[PDB]
């Protein structure tokens, strides 16, 4: 039943007695459900060290991964170029998923096409799908560039993208000079970040490999910036802001910030902003190229060093105090521009905030996950804050990266109780937060289910989630935030300390029980 | 718009396309004539998508894993292949259930074989067998396993049927191989059919020789309700108030035992015709169980449906039917009285999957609204046959609409509201057109039944009449 | 007892059994405490309509006010001028409190002096305190201006500020040309906002009353901006940023953003930034003067209109969509500058966010409080969001203001269940949130005690606090936020929707009970 | 620094001042000589502040309402006058208590008469009588009322004593008039004295003729512990483990009845000498109750105190004393072993109110730290007498330090840590000097007793050794 003045949605409608009784009857009559005592017993067992040991012995099963597949990253990369349509050669189901995944994180349209290969293409390949697909896409959506990646069907069948695109041009389906950069992006290799690297290097090659003879390093007086897979609008923005404030000429290569933030003013804009083709063609003339997320830009790095002859600096992601300082100092050296008063002051405001908040942050224990560069920058900043990053999980991390993070942990006393895990998933992490309970998790929305599980053991075992990373689907507008630079460090610090204080207020809210410590001032 | 204006709009939109695409798309766009009974005279459907045109469709794995199997709560569903499909489809669809997740129920978890290069090169069947053992160790209260094949599995020649047979025998466990690779078919639709045949072949016959279930003359199953936001629960309540016993729900909040008990029922009640007609036909053929289509969207359809269902049973159920109708009368009448004056005359365009583009029309009409365009991602002509009589004369019909087409149709028709999916939502909001998600219910619902109608009405009103929509034009422009 | 590797502070130390037992013995032995059944009975009574009616009949008792006293506002005003020392003539206890109060909100130094009047000054007044105080302050702290206000002792004894300052100059305690603007700021009139108005008008008079003959309205081609009592750094910053983006010449009159945000770089800076004396002297030459918080700038308005002859526009605080639009359009009209593309786009991004979040905001009920302009802007924006501002409390509001808010509520269907309360305090508001329970409170840190009280009745009665206003003492760095303009609207919207979603997640976190609605995607 | 270097620092700093201020301030600054017993040979104190110099002091209302009365949990304390004093002092001081706030306890609430112009012009006594009736209606479980006068009350000639007498008789209620207007005295100090005399005159004698209390030989009161962060609880536990019975806590977590029972005890244990020596002397004069000073900061002082207290009782208490000391030995030894190597040799400057600037020195020394400067806002010469022997030779002493002086002293001395209040904290952090709040405990504590020493040590270490302090200098500068 409903009362028209106070309509109930699923929660709390199904808590009404009639629904409760109905659901009990369904269970008892037809579900042949395990007894509650047995459910409780098994749940308790899944919180134990014994279960954790079995869990960490898995070799074949993955549960609740913390990564996605290559073409997702190729699509995001492609979206960062002016009037560019991402195009995934292969199966259309994949594209529905990529679009939906990004739609839910950004709360924005996400344009991408498929060439809708079907079973029939297993006999001799997707060449005709490429020809008609490119022609149809160009005519219908009027991009100035089509950036081609692949789904796993196309990779398994072995379609030669280069040959297929070349034949499309030879036979008149798309113009000879129309830009169709490409990359093979097999979903059974690496992860979404690898697809970004692959796509970017493919675009960079397309615009520069054959034209290198007239290029002169430094002749355009700019620094190229390659952001990698990046899902915070504030991160593109802060980098551009800082470089502009320093008077540094730059080119941001792959810049989706406009197309992921168009205004609601009565028209849909399929394309907005983005890196221009002129910027990509001119990129070898830069002084140098800086990689913001080097641990997933290795293929790009080889191309920029080997072909453009840029001496790419060894910089970490610019997260936290020390690594933002290092980024700005290196940009200053390359460009000849001094670090200006505005940035020096901003730095000092971050340091002030660290001094203000250090007593609540000190010794706080975190579990965290995400992509490799994000994770190591978060680890570094946590150490700078006097926090302990005890469970560090990067499903898509590698051995070399793990060695680098272990070295960072070694350089601080705050790293003593920390372990780095690679190849492990959120069902592994769930065990760690039961057996070696931290104060908080820092992670994406999939962490909410871990928080739920911990609360079920009891309130005293609950590990609250702090949402930083990708995807974030259960809060609105967090994609507008910043994690890079001093601005990002300020945002992260603020979020962490206020999560601590919110939880302390919850724990001290009990009248005549714990509210002796429900202080007005903290 | 007149028939002539709509025909003109179709032709204008199709001018953008190369000839091959133009000729194809023309066959998928029609001006409705409720006077036609054979939709194969009017519109083509269930064909391949044209490359490069930004179809809204998914794939067979979505139709099998995402739609049919995934909701079954006490089984573990393995997304078998590389990591993306299972991750993108993890907890995207609000197929609600009661259970202890990770312990006796598994719906919102993502189990995967996370294929790597060595699995592609040498095959995944050994990995699959090891994975099954790991599942058994770590999730001992699972009541069965399904294997939802992603694109690579059949392409590389793996034999998941053999693995399922051998491991199922070894563990005395139901392990269901599902060949729902996304290269099969053209859309989600073939995944439904594949999934239905897998239930038939591996699950449904299990109790064929068991005589222990105590049946009653009033036993039914709800077939094809995936309990989006609780939709099946707000349907079930009414059927049971009417004196029926709902033995099974396929597959929202569904358990493996209730599937296995379904051959014991007296009548199959089919909500989603598209996705479950196949198994319904099978059950009539094999067990003699009749089936009938029904519609629980809005009071008019719900009342009609309750009466038609009750008419299959005796006078005692028909009397309880009228009692249920009388009980809820003041409730839905109060909803209409509040919301219909807020919505009367407003025009809606829909674009959804395989059922809702026709099934929700009555509920809009109960609020005085008019559905001026509708269409489906993956419907077949039997769906269109059922649609033309539900839609007004000279309204617009679109099969497998392209992104371009949908935007251009909307620019001309200027509906007051659009009901479609997540890939559409943010486009139309920028255009200043109120939008409701008609798959996920925009994180609201239920919409089925009398209790669902209240929420539907509240939701259409909150969005159509929201103050935000008067604010898109800056006052200096 | 303590375990050295996991030391317990008060919470949870005093939950140890030995402490619990000790506290029970203290109670039973010596406190003669009311029985718990009686405490429960009285608590329950305090949640009733009967109690509310008695509560609203108060005439003499105030409980938990939502205002402070005049000189607090005078100090904040004074802090916004270059190298200016706030100086409060009267009792030193007041200055310890003003400094501490602002210290705790901004987490910054707050410099202010007293002249330490004692009981002896009741015989013939504080003139000598003024003489030595001005001399001492100038010598020791080297301000370029001393801005004088009063405590209530000085007002009751009747000290003539003007005469005392004049005599201090006559007798050589400070130079004749040294600026010593002043205002009488009696704490038994109005509130802190009134003190701001009084101080500002005094400073404006000091620099302009006697020099009007050479002034020509519009001759400097700027717009003066008077912010009023403002405790969000982002509010000063957003107004400056918007005017700069539009190419509008402006003078922000009272600008403490620098002195309330100095960097931690190894030196203490007693003064930073601020409105210059030259800006105040030249202010009558502006095109016009815009008051950002007109409901506490009435004395200032009369001076600017009467003496500077500026035709001050009738503008509401620039909060929410409509009133930010109106502010920009009026600034465009006055300055001749078009509204730029950047601001048009920012507006449309706010509207996009409104469209994205409207379904969770719709119909949500709020109790709220604060100063009059802030409260009315918050009410207006809530109505724009489709929310219901049901209990609107402004302790320091007036009848004319209440009429204006009642008219805003009449212009929207979302105002139908709202009531505006003036002269009422947070003990009145506590009753309202029990008897006509809203979904959330929007208020300052004193609201935490109301949330605590509501939870004690039961979880289903708890009204969570959303911290927006002044003071905020129990979270860190919220003073950096923005509430004005499109930026502030975006911040407020995000805060509100995510507070709604956090609470819904809490309510749906119960395994096998309410977690059927614990959705990944919202 | 040498005595001569400290003397020259003082003279250097005083050069900024006009002559009158310079001559005054010179008398309030001294270089310690532990060889002096009569501090009136070396420093002046408890004089008015010089105008315009940014004293850190508060007022008599702070000393009365904020410090002595406000913590009494089951009374309602009215801030009588305009709205500021009571609002700025609402829940600023962490005087912890157990109770049901708004119902039987009222500490963190702000009750005020919110004076308006008409109250100034015509007086507030009628308003006060009405306010009392309103309090009684809305807060029926209050056990007494105090009236904490703000500046205007005596200036306008109000008669709160008459109101308190008449209303107290009418209502059979303890209503205490307190003339703690901020114009009185020079600092918080006179507010303590005024507050003590109000307890004496209106509360303490209530049970003078009542013999019903079940007294024992081991009854004590804790006098002058305001339970900051639970400090009094972490003291009480030890006294009761030693076999004593703590009848009252003045006034942290204190109730009116425990105050009224205090004249029945055998010994008054005075922690804060400055604030409560007055009532302690009264109780010795009137009731014959001896009193003694003690110190529960750090293990050395706590052990000395326990032993000195136990020596006032019999052998059974002395035996329990040694048992307590033995129990806690491994606990504080573990704290020292962890934290002393992290803090050894570090130098601290303190500036606090009336007690802690000397009382915490031992606890710093238990961690190997050195207090190289200390001073008080409002101490008297009897406090300085007790300080000179606690401080090292040639250390710096400052009475009612000005903001300018404190900054300049710190620039020269370059302490590793500063312990002071909220108005100081943010100044010194910007200078890159670790800072701990030594009034509020920086929202930590307790610091009294053995359990408090652990927290103290943790806190000094977390801040002094924090990684933030190496980061203030930009690497390009
Ligand atoms: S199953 Fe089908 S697309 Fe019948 S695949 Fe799809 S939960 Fe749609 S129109 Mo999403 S044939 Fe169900 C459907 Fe309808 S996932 Fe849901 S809303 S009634
Ligand atoms: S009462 Fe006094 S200023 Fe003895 S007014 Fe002050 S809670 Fe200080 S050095 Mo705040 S004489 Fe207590 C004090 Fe000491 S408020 Fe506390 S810390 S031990
Ligand atoms: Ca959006
Ligand atoms: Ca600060
Ligand atoms: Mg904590
Ligand atoms: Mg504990």
């Amino acid at each position: 039943s409903q009362q028209v003045d106070k309509i109930k949605a699923s929660y709390p409608l199904f808590l009404d007695q009639d629904y409760k009784d109905m659901l009990a009857k369904k269970r008892d009559g037809f579900e042949e459900k395990y007894p509650q005592d047995k459910i409780d017993e098994v749940f308790q067992w899944t919180t134990t060290k014994e279960y954790q040991e079995l869990n960490f012995q898995r070799e074949a099963l993955t549960v609740n991964p913390a990564k996605a597949c290559q073409p997702l990253g190729a699509v995001l990369c492609a979206l960062g170029f002016e009037k560019t349509m991402p195009y995934v050669h292969g199966s259309q189901g994949c594209v529905a998923y990529f679009r939906s995944y990004f739609n839910r994180h950004f709360r924005e349209p996400v344009s991408c096409v498929s060439d809708s290969m079907t079973e029939d293409a297993a006999v001799f390949g997707g060449q005709q799908n490429m020809k008609d697909g490119l022609q149809n896409c160009k005519a219908t959506y009027k991009p100035d560039m089509i950036a081609v990646s692949t789904t796993c069907m196309a990779e398994v069948i072995g379609d030669d993208l280069n040959a297929f695109i070349n034949n499309s041009k030879k036979e008149g389906f798309i113009p000879d000079e129309f830009p169709v950069p490409f990359a093979h992006t097999p979903s059974f290799v690496g992860s979404h970040v690898t697809g970004w690297d692959n796509m970017f290097e493919g675009i960079a090659r397309y615009f520069t490999l054959k034209s290198m003879d007239d290029k002169v390093v430094g002749s355009n007086k700019k620094i190229n910036i390659v952001p990698g897979f990046e899902t915070y609008l504030g991160n593109f923005r802060v980098i551009k802001r800082m470089l502009s404030e320093m008077g540094v000429g730059y080119s941001l290569l792959s810049d989706p910030e406009e197309v992921l933030d168009t205004p609601a003013d009565g028209q849909f804009r399929m394309y907005a902003g983005g890196t221009t083709q002129e910027e990509m063609k001119d990129a070898p003339n830069a002084l140098n190229t800086v990689l913001l997320q080097p641990w997933h830009l290795e293929k790009t790095k080889k191309f920029v060093e080997g072909t453009w002859k840029h001496e790419v600096p060894k910089l970490n992601i610019p997260m936290g105090l020390d690594w933002t300082d290092e980024f700005l100092m290196k940009v200053s050296e390359i460009s000849g521009q001094p670090i200006p008063a505005s940035l020096t002051k901003e730095r000092g405001r971050l340091v002030d905030m660290m001094t203000d908040s250090h007593t609540w942050l000190h010794g706080k224990r975190f579990a965290l996950w995400g992509d490799p560069d994000f994770v190591m920058g978060l680890v570094k900043f946590l150490l700078e804050l006097g926090c302990e990053p005890v469970h560090i999980l990067c499903h898509n991390g590698n051995k070399r990266w793990k060695k680098a993070v272990d070295a960072i942990l070694a350089a601080s006393p705050y790293g003593k109780n920390a372990t780095v895990y690679i190849g492990k998933d959120l069902w592994h992490l769930r065990s760690l937060v039961f057996t070696d309970k931290p104060d908080f998790m820092i992670g994406n929305s999939y962490g909410k289910f871990i928080q739920r599980d911990t609360l079920h053991k009891g309130k005293e075992f609950e590990v609250p989630l702090i949402r930083i990373g990708f995807p974030i689907f259960d809060r609105h507008h967090l994609h507008r935030s910043t994690t890079l630079g001093y601005e990002g460090a300020m945002q992260i610090l603020t979020t962490l300390v206020n999560s601590i204080l919110e939880r302390l207020d919850e724990e001290t809210r009990g009248m005549q029980a714990t509210d002796y410590n429900h202080d007005l001032v903290r | 718009m007149s028939r002539e204006e709509v025909e003109s709009l179709i032709q204008e939109v199709l001018e953008v396309y190369p000839e091959k695409a133009r000729k194809d798309r023309n066959k998928h766009l029609a001006v409705n004539d409720p006077a036609v009974t054979q939709s194969k005279k009017c519109i083509i459907s269930n064909k391949k998508s044209q490359p490069g045109l930004m179809t809204i469709r998914g794939c067979a794995y979505a139709g099998s894993k995402g739609v049919v199997w995934g909701p079954i709560k006490d089984m573990i569903h393995i997304s078998h292949g590389p990591v993306g499909c299972g991750q993108y489809s993890r907890a995207g669809r609000r197929n609600y259930y009661i259970g202890t997740t990770g312990v006796n129920a598994f719906v919102t978890m993502n189990f995967t074989s996370d294929f790597q290069e060595k699995d592609i090169v040498f095959g995944g069947d050994k990995k699959l067998a090891k994975l099954i053992d790991e599942v058994e160790t770590l999730f001992p209260l699972n009541k069965g396993i399904s294997v939802q094949s992603e694109c690579p599995i059949g392409l590389i020649g793996d034999d998941i049927e053999s693995v399922s047979k051998v491991k199922g025998a070894e563990l005395s466990k139901t392990i269901v191989p599902v060949r729902c690779e996304g290269f099969r078919g053209v859309s989600q639709s073939l995944g439904h059919h594949i999934a239905n045949d897998a239930v038939r072949d591996w699950v449904l016959g299990k109790r064929d020789e068991d005589t222990t279930f105590a049946s009653t003359p009033y036993d039914v199953a709800i077939i094809g309700d995936y309990n989006i936001g609780g939709d099946a629960w707000s349907s079930r309540i009414l059927l049971e108030e009417m004196g029926l016993r709902c033995v099974a729900q396929w597959s929202g909040d569904g358990s493996i035992s209730e599937i296995e008990l379904t051959p014991k029922v007296k009548l199959n009640l089919v909500h989603c015709y598209r996705s479950m007609n196949y198994i319904s036909r099978h059950m009539e053929e094999k067990y003699g169980i009749p089936w009938m289509e029904y519609n629980f969207f809005g009071p008019t359809k719900t009342i009609e449906s309750l009466r038609a269902i009750a008419a299959k049973f005796d006078e005692s159920i028909q009397k309880k039917c009228e009692e249920v109708i009388a009980k809820y009368k003041p409730e839905w009448e109060a909803v209409v009285a509040k919301y219909r004056p807020r919505l009367e005359g407003k025009r809606v365009m829909l674009y959804i999957g395989g059922l809702r583009p026709r099934h929700v029309i009555g509920a809009y009409e109960d609020l005085g609204m008019e559905v001026v365009g509708t269409g489906y991602e993956f419907a077949h002509n039997d769906d269109y046959d059922r649609t033309m009589k539900e839609m007004g004369d000279s309204t617009l019909l679109y099969d497998d609409v392209t992104g371009y087409e949908f935007e251009e149709f909307v620019k001309r028709i200027k509906p007051d509201l659009i009901g479609s999916g997540i890939k559409e939502k943010f486009i139309f909001q920028k255009m200043g057109i109120p939008f409701r998600e008609m798959h996920s219910w925009d994180y609201s619902g239920p919409y089925h039944g009398f209790d669902g109608f209240a929420i539907f009405a509240r939701d259409m009103d909150m969005t159509l009449n929201n103050p935000c929509w008067k604010k898109l034009q800056a006052p200096w422009e």
